[PDB]
């Protein structure tokens, strides 16, 4: 836990 | 120099060639979520597709352990991150195709420090 990944993942907006 | 260069081979000359390479691979942007383990949830249905997620983080910490004593083992983990990438993330989500931009790096590294070999 209490990790700082940045994998957006979650659909939103990658391009 | 004038050595072999081509053939890597010795877990040390590999563990940390493969060690600077995942580094550059990881310092190469497209390797930015590669470089830490997945949600598994947060990412949309990822787990559930991704049936082989690898992380240059699990990658380098394996290699730290000295995992890596074999070049492609290094490799099908690093070509694995790509694999996971393309395998769900979309070639245009920035994800996969960062698999191709670095994954394209990363061969260059390997072919370099001999690792690749197909």
């Amino acid at each position: 836990a209490r990790t700082k990944q940045t994998a957006r993942k979650s659909t939103g907006g990658k391009a | 120099g004038s050595h072999m260069s081509k053939e890597p081979r010795d877990p040390d000359q590999l563990y940390s060639t493969l060690k600077s390479i995942l580094q550059q691979v990881k310092s190469h942007q497209s390797a930015w979520p590669f470089m830490e383990p997945v949600k598994r949830t947060e990412a949309p249905g990822y787990y559930e597709v991704i049936r082989f997620p690898m992380d240059l983080k699990t990658m380098s910490e394996r290699l730290k352990n000295r995992y890596y004593v074999s070049k492609k083992l290094f490799m099908a983990d690093l070509q694995r991150v790509f694999t996971n990438c393309k395998e769900y993330n979309p070639p245009e989500s920035e994800y996969y195709k960062c698999a191709n931009i670095l994954e394209k790096f990363f061969f260059s590294k390997i072919k370099e420090a001999g690792l690749i070999d197909k």
